[PDB]
C-alpha cells in the first residue's frame, strides 16, 4: 500500500500549533505510527496505534484518526521539535511503508537575497571543465528559482543546486547554483548571467559577467 | 539497558558482498523479531528484511528479494544480514529495529528501540580532492572542491582563524559518482586587497592535504 | 467487522494463488484487530493468532496449505458470532 503525507515542508514559530496530515491508500484500521528524525540520527517513536502516546515523550504530541485519514498535532512547538516527522503504517510485518516526510522549519520575516556571480578560475580551465557559480546569501524562504541565460538563451540540464540548512543565529538559507560546461562549449559564447526570482526581490536581479 | 549496535558497514565494490551484524544487548532475540530498515542519504526510511528467530520465518522487500540473506544466532545474541550483488542504489544507513511478538501490547509498540546505524556505500574508486579557487569580483570568495570521494572533507579558512559568515554547502553526488562541494565566505570589500585568504581542505580517507589561495 | 471477515473468508476458499490468499488475509487481519477494540477480547487473540498461522503459510508460497489452514479459522469465527449475538 501507499502512504501520502502533507505538507512536505511547513514553517511555524515557537508557541504555534502544527498539524501534519497523513492519508493511507486503503484502510489500515489503526496501524499508524509517527517518528521524529533529528538530522543525522535514528528516528524515535512518538505515536503508536495512531492515537496513543508513547511513554517517554512530552505530552504535547497527539494523534488522531478519521477513517483512513490520520493526523499528528503538536499543541505548542518548542525549539526542540524542529525535525523531520515520518508517517508509518505497520499493517503486517511485510507491508510496512513510510510516508514521504514532513520537515518543520523556523519562521521569520522575509529577507531578500544578495546574488553573486563567480567566473571560472584560470586554473580550472587547464583541466578542461569550466564551472561558473551563482551565489545567494542570507535569504528566506528557501524557494528561489535561479535560471541561467547564456547569450540570452535559457540553459537546462547542466546546473546543480545545493541549499544549506537553517542558520543558528538568524535562520537564513544560502543557495549555490553551479553551471558546468565543457571548455569547448564555454569558449563559444561570451555573456553569462544568472537571474534570481525571490519574494524579497520586487523584480528579478541578474548578475552577469562577459569573457 | 536495551540497546542495539550494528557493524560491518563500509566501502564495497559494486557486485561485491558485505555482511552486517546487529549485536543485541539487554534482551533475548528469541523474544523479539529483528528488522532491518535502510535510509538512503537524504531520503525517507525504507524496509529491507526481518527475521523472527523464534519461528524461523524470514521475509524481504520486493526490491531486495533474491540478494540479501538475513540470519540470526541466538547463542551469540545477534542477527546477521548478508548482502550480495550490491548495486548503486543500496547506499544507505542500515538501522536494526526491534519489534515485539503478537499477541499483547508488545506487538503494538512497533519499532520501539533502534540501532545506531551503519553506513554502507558502494564505490568505484577513491581519489583525493582537486580544489579550484573562486575569484572574487561585500565581496564573497570561496574554494570549490570537485571530484572527491568519499565523504567527508573539512574546509577551514586561514587554519581556522576565520569562522564568521563561512558556509559549507552539503556535498552533492555528481553524475560520475564522486561528490563535489563548494564553500564560500563573505568579507568586507575594504579588506579584500589587504589580507590573503587561504582555504585548506583535509580528506582523511585519501590523506590529501591541499592549500589553495584565493585572489581577486 | 464481522461482515469483512465472512466476505473475505469466501475469497480464500476461492482464490488459487498465494497473491490473493495473502491479500485476503491482510484485510481479514485488519478487521480482527479493529473488532477487538470494540473473555471476548481473549477470544480474538486466538483468532488473530490463527490468521498469522494461515498468513505465514500463504507467505511461504504454499497456497494449498493456507486454504486448508483457513478452514480451522471458520469454526473459531463462527463461535464468536454465536457467542456475541447471545450477549447482545
Amino acid at each position: 500500500i501507499q502512504m501520502t503525507q502533507s505538507p512536505s515542508s511547513l514553517s511555524a514559530s515557537v508557541g504555534d500549533r502544527v498539524t501534519i496530515t497523513c492519508r493511507a491508500s486503503q484502510s489500515v484500521s489503526s496501524a499508524v505510527a509517527w517518528y521524529q528524525q533529528k538530522p543525522g540520527k535514528a528516528p524515535k517513536l512518538l505515536i503508536y496505534s495512531a492515537s496513543s502516546l508513547y511513554s517517554g515523550v512530552p505530552s504535547r504530541f497527539s494523534g488522531s484518526r478519521s477513517g483512513t485519514d490520520f493526523t499528528l498535532t503538536i499543541s505548542s512547538l518548542q525549539p526542540e521539535d524542529f525535525a523531520t516527522y515520518y508517517c508509518q503504517q505497520y499493517l503486517y510485518y511485510s507491508l510496512v511503508t513510510f510516508g514521504q516526510g514532513t520537515k518543520v522549519e523556523i519562521k521569520r520575516t522575509v529577507a531578500a537575497p544578495s546574488v553573486f556571480i563567480f567566473p571560472p578560475s584560470d586554473e580550472q580551465l587547464k583541466s578542461g571543465t569550466a564551472s561558473v557559480v551563482c551565489l545567494l546569501n542570507n535569504f528566506y524562504p528557501r524557494e528561489a528559482k535561479v535560471q541561467w541565460k547564456v547569450d540570452n538563451a535559457l540553459q537546462s540540464g547542466n546546473s546543480q543546486e545545493s541549499v544549506t540548512e537553517q542558520d543558528s543565529k538568524d535562520s537564513t538559507y544560502s543557495l549555490s547554483s553551479t553551471l558546468t560546461l565543457s571548455k569547448a562549449d564555454y569558449e563559444k559564447h561570451k555573456v553569462y548571467a544568472c537571474e534570481v526570482t525571490h519574494q524579497g526581490l520586487s523584480s528579478p536581479v541578474t548578475k552577469s559577467f562577459n569573457r | 539497558e536495551v540497546q542495539l549496535v550494528e557493524s560491518g558497514g563500509g566501502l564495497v565494490q559494486p557486485g561485491g558482498s558485505l555482511r552486517l551484524s546487529c549485536a543485541a544487548s539487554g534482551f533475548n532475540v528469541v523474544d523479539f523479531s529483528l528488522h532491518w530498515v535502510r535510509q538512503a542519504p537524504g531520503k525517507g526510511l525504507e524496509w529491507v528484511a526481518y527475521i523472527s528467530s523464534s519461528s524461523g520465518s524470514t521475509s524481504y522487500a520486493d526490491s531486495v528479494k533474491g540478494r540479501f540473506t538475513i540470519s540470526a544466532d541466538t547463542s551469540k545474541n545477534t542477527a546477521y544480514l548478508q548482502m550480495n550483488s550490491l548495486r548503486a542504489e543500496d547506499t544507505a544507513v542500515y538501522y536494526c529495529a526491534r519489534w515485539g511478538y503478537w499477541p499483547g501490547e508488545p506487538w503494538w509498540k512497533a519499532f520501539d528501540y533502534w540501532g545506531q546505524g551503519t553506513l554502507v556505500t558502494v564505490f568505484n574508486q577513491i581519489k583525493g580532492p582537486s580544489v579550484f579557487p573562486l575569484a572574487p569580483s561585500t565581496a564573497a570568495l570561496g574554494c570549490l572542491v570537485k571530484d572527491y570521494f568519499p565523504e567527508p572533507v573539512t574546509v577551514s579558512w586561514n587554519s581556522g582563524a576565520l569562522t564568521s559568515g563561512v558556509h559549507t554547502f552539503p556535498a552533492v553526488l555528481q553524475s560520475s559518482g564522486l561528490y563535489s562541494l563548494s564553500s564560500v565566505v563573505t568579507v568586507p570589500s575594504s579588506s579584500l586587497g589587504t589580507q590573503t585568504y587561504i582555504c585548506n581542505v583535509n580528506h582523511k580517507p585519501s590523506n590529501t592535504k591541499v592549500d589553495k589561495k584565493v585572489e581577486p | 467487522a464481522f461482515e469483512t471477515l465472512n466476505d473475505n473468508l469466501k475469497v480464500i476458499e476461492k482464490a488459487d494463488n498465494a497473491a490473493q490468499v495473502k491479500d485476503a488475509l491482510t484485510k481479514m487481519r485488519a478487521a480482527a484487530l479493529d473488532a477487538q477494540k470494540a473473555d471476548f477480547r481473549h477470544g480474538f487473540d486466538i483468532l488473530v493468532g490463527q490468521i498469522d498461522d494461515a498468513l505465514k503459510l500463504a507467505n511461504e508460497g504454499k497456497v494449498k496449505e493456507a486454504q486448508a489452514a483457513a478452514e480451522q479459522l471458520k469454526t473459531t469465527l463462527a463461535e464468536l458470532q454465536k457467542r456475541y449475538w447471545a450477549r447482545t
